[PDB]
């Protein structure tokens, strides 16, 4: 758990945004500041030929986010290889043991995992996944970051039978605690 | 300062050829915490090495602090399941997804940035393979294979991908004085080997046949016996003689096992890094 | 006056348990001709003896002419089939008919008149038999059985009648420091045994169990193993690793053989009469 | 194979009849006589508790004769044991090796062995049997070293026919070639 940091020590964050972007829709919440086109988010989607190198040169980063397709679009990959690569980047990106800073990553799924898959993911992320719903869509969070109601599965089972960023920014909000306000 | 023993964390262990390996190499064997599901392949281990081998079943079920605790480990090695690199599942369904498991555990026992210990680690694959599955693999094991056929030491044909870290994985293959060559030094007493290398041994019994039986015995056809395929593989006599086996359930331990010459031919580096006898 | 490589006439001989006590025994065997029509002990005899086994047939093949020219003998042994000895056929009908085929045999090795020059043979059949076939058996072979139990060398009750002119048959069975006497003695590795002694062991699989299972692996209950039979009966382990074999196969070879330490008994005083190495 | 002696030489012969009788069958050719106290012949049907001392006992013999029970009699015995009892007998009464003396046997069959009974027989008796058959219907198989055409679907199908005795007629010409090794009474 992270201490919290003095409001004039607060620094533009840096975001790592795989697969799913979120650039206006975190500048949407003042992480980001519009003009800077050399700006603090940077987006990749075929991280099958990146390196570890590739993620040093761009970095440093704070925050890396990972997100599973929508669901409905046909995935032409297999649902796994979001986590797996999430998980190899976000080692990529992890600072050096001997300069601990404010570090988080999120990932979440759009109910593209099945239970299988849930479980990998549990494991590899080292926690129970979280979920959103609305009131109808949902998904999942898996996120070091520290969270602020009851919806039981087969709610999600049949929802996911009949065929959202929305769901996601309010996850984003304990981060303001350690990172710059604008607009 | 002084070595010590050498501690192995090895995943889709088998009959424990690393173990194996290793204690022919006269290296002296600290642990061996081995993963394993298969109950044959978990007692021919216990049986032919008297308990040594501290067995913790699924990968999957390992955990950090599992790692924290059982460790430190010195050398890591693994070899997953290749059924799945015609109804293939490829490297992110079945049981080809297991690789990322090892691949997990690999990043949990590595020592960190200011560990300097030494740590060799080291996985097995099949050549045949969607060459995606390849890149995806050098990608998260942060390197390039090595490419080994058993055929250079052994009387058969066993082409095998090693990704890992140990001294001279690339150095040349050189045959031992011991090293049976040619299929008609692995036979028993009064049978005819007909060729002198045999095909790739997989489980099935397909493979076996050349589809011409391998072997002539009283001028009659007749396929190997488990001992023949003991000693193609490299693996003492008898080593599957466990759990009231037959022919079928001991080729099928060996057809997926590791050639133990091309194994020692990787883990002989190690002897310069770890007490020795 | 300098004795010489004994010559051995083997009928029934299953899986040449008697070429095995002579060797183990230092007697130096200048020819063993055996008579066995199954394929699996024919293979491990041949395998185990490396061809020093000179093979024949079906035992009613052998003519008066096979036996002047495979001869002279110095020893006859018989070991005959007790499958005949519900549906029982008795001494006459079935394969107990074939008992008097060594009785002729016997009687064509026989040395003539005058041929005083030593001359040892032998007949094994188990107790469990009709007291007619018993005493017919006798009369044909001018002699009275002595029993033996393997019991007191073995860990494994085996009650067998022995018909022959050896050397001190009816003298007591004193166990050897190497004998393993109780079934801890001859199981593998984290295996527990329930009892100290087994019932018979036949060639069906319901003779194991005694119906518990006898051994505890891992706290539940287990069958025993083709190696942990063969130290039951004295063999050395992987006598019967040969062809192939499952546990069932293996397991029928086993369960009809003979119990090594009781012809070792039987064969002993042999050492004073041919060469040694 | 013996020669053939002179007739002022020839003895009483001795024979051991087993299981069936042939004593006063054989007196009708001249080998034994009426008033014998030992007979010459010494006939025993049950075998079982024989021991060689006990032939031994019963004077030397010339010829061992020994047959199976006629056809139309249930067996309670098996159709082999006969023929191995006979064996038996027979090497415990053949003559030392020291002592080359005229010696004969015989085994003779009523249809009661099968094939694989009559190739044992065969096996032990070193030969092949010879077969001797009745016109107007019965046969015999005969095993002897005394130096004396039908198809076998005939002898099948009579032996299946006849279940529903013992016949010496045919025995008794084979006794014949024994004339010249022994006395021929009036
Ligand atoms: N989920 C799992 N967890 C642990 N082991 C597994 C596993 N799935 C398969 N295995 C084991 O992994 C083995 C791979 S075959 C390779 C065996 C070993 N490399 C050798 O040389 O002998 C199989 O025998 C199988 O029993
Ligand atoms: N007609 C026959 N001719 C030769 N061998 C025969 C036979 N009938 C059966 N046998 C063999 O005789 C064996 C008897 S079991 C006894 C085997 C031997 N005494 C031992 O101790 O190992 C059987 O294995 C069977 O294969």
């Amino acid at each position: 758990m992270f201490e919290t940091v003095p409001v004039w020590r607060r620094q533009p964050v840096r975001v790592l945004s795989l697969f799913e972007d979120i650039k206006k829709e975190l500048t949407s919440l003042g992480f980001l500041e519009s003009g800077s086109d050399p700006g603090q988010l940077k987006h990749v989607v075929d991280v099958t030929d990146t390196v570890r190198k590739d993620v040093e040169e761009w970095g440093p980063f704070d925050l890396v986010y990972g997100a599973t397709p929508p669901l409905g679009h046909t995935c032409d990959r297999p649902p796994s290889w979001y986590l797996f690569q999430f998980h190899r980047l976000l080692q990529y990106a992890r600072p050096k043991p001997g300069s601990p800073r404010p570090f988080f990553w999120m990932f979440v799924d759009n109910l593209v995992l099945n239970k299988e898959d849930l479980d990998v993911a549990s494991r590899f992320l080292e926690m129970e996944p979280v979920t959103i719903p609305d009131v109808q869509n949902a998904v999942r969070v898996w996120s070091n970051i520290p969270a602020i109601a009851l919806v039981s599965e087969e709610e999600l089972s049949l929802l996911a039978q009949n065929k959202p960023t929305k769901l996601v920014k309010n996850c984003f909000l304990p981060l303001r605690e350690y990172f710059k306000y604008f607009s | 300062m002084r070595r010590r023993p050498i501690r192995v964390l090895s995943l889709f262990d088998g009959i424990a050829t690393g173990y194996l390996v290793l204690k022919e190499l006269g290296i002296k064997v600290g642990k061996y915490v081995a993963s394993e599901v298969c109950e044959e392949s978990i007692a021919v281990g216990t049986v032919k090495h008297e308990g040594n081998i501290k067995y913790v079943n699924d990968v999957r079920n390992i955990t950090k602090k599992n790692i924290e605790e059982w460790g430190p480990f010195d050398l890591v090695i693994g070899g997953s399941p290749c059924n799945d690199l015609p109804a293939r599942k490829g490297l992110y369904e079945g049981t080809g997804r297991l690789f990322f498991e090892f691949y997990h555990l690999l990043n949990y026992s590595r020592p960190k940035e200011g560990d300097d210990r030494p740590f060799f680690w080291m996985f097995e694959n099949v050549v045949a393979m969607k060459v995606g599955d390849k890149r995806d693999i050098s990608r998260f094991l942060e390197c390039n294979p090595v490419m080994i056929d058993a055929i250079k030491v052994s009387a058969a044909h066993r082409a095998r991908y090693f990704w890992g870290n140990l001294p001279g994985m690339n150095r040349p293959v050189i045959a031992s004085k011991n090293d049976k060559l040619e299929l008609q030094d692995c036979l028993e007493y009064n049978r005819i080997a007909k060729l002198k290398k045999v095909q790739t041994i997989t489980t099935k019994s397909n493979s076996i046949k050349q589809q011409l039986f391998p072997v002539v015995m009283n001028g009659k056809e007749d396929v190997l016996w488990c001992t023949e395929l003991e000693r193609i593989f490299g693996f003492p006599v008898h080593y599957t003689d466990v759990s009231n086996m037959g022919g079928g359930a001991r080729q099928k331990l060996l057809g997926r096992s590791w050639s133990v010459p091309v194994i020692r031919h990787l883990f002989a580096p190690l002897k310069d890094y770890f007490a020795c006898e």
